[PDB]
């Protein structure tokens, strides 16, 4: 029993010791379609400037507070800030013209239901950069990082009342409803895509 | 957004 968990945990622990998970993949550090000119970086939260963390928290709250209150979770600043600043947090940040932060993902390498996973805790875009393919590109980066670290899936939570995001994940990206989702036994679904 | 059960 412990042996199976140890092999899973070894892979997670190794991924969490990486320096730049995108070092081998420079093609994914630029997104220049549909009028954008973005550079993308992957850093641990400890590598981000405090003002960048503030921008990311504020964007999450602007985009999500109402939908959190419409869910059973509610929104509390402290809980979300603690989640976003946990030492285990990794970030993909998209910088328009390499200068203005316009989108991010907070993700982790973790164990979920006994499996090594890349868990996507946030994908958040400023309104002006939406519907230009950047969100899809960021999720493709997550899928690539999951593969390169030997994770078994990318996983995330989406509110049922977040209709646009639900269609983005289920239809455009063909994520499945994960077996851990409440619907497979609530205001959200747990979605995943196997590596 | 977030991590449900
Ligand atoms: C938790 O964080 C787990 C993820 S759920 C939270 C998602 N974030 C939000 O809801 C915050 C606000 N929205 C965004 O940050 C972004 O809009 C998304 C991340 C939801 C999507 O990123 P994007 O706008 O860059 O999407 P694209 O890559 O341009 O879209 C590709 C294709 O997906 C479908 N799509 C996207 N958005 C859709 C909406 N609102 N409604 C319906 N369909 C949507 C489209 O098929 C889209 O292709 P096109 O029609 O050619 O644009
Ligand atoms: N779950």
């Amino acid at each position: 029993e412990r042996a199976a968990m140890d092999a899973v945990c070894a892979k997670v622990d190794a991924a969490n010791r990486l320096g730049d998970p995108l070092e081998a993949f420079p093609v994914f550090k630029k997104y220049d379609r549909n009028g954008l000119n973005v550079s993308i970086e992957c850093k641990r939260v400890s590598g981000l400037e405090p003002a960048t963390v503030d921008w990311a928290f504020d964007l999450t709250k602007t985009n999500m507070q109402t939908m959190y209150e419409q869910s059973e979770w509610g929104w509390k600043d402290r809980e979300k800030r603690e989640e976003m600043t946990d030492d285990r947090a990794w970030y993909l940040i998209a910088w328009e013209n390499s200068s203005v932060p316009v989108a991010f993902s907070h993700f982790r390498f973790d164990v979920e239901c006994g499996d090594e996973v890349l868990y996507c805790y946030e994908v958040q875009l400023e309104s002006k950069v939406r519907r230009k393919g950047l969100g899809k590109f960021l999720i493709q980066i997550l899928q690539l990082m999951a593969n390169s670290t030997q994770m078994k899936k990318v996983m995330l939570t989406v509110f049922k009342h977040n209709h646009g995001a639900y269609q983005f994940f289920r239809e455009a990206l063909q994520f499945e409803i994960d077996d851990s989702s409440p619907s497979m036994s609530c205001s959200y679904e747990i979605l995943s895509r196997r590596t | 957004s977030g991590r449900g059960k």
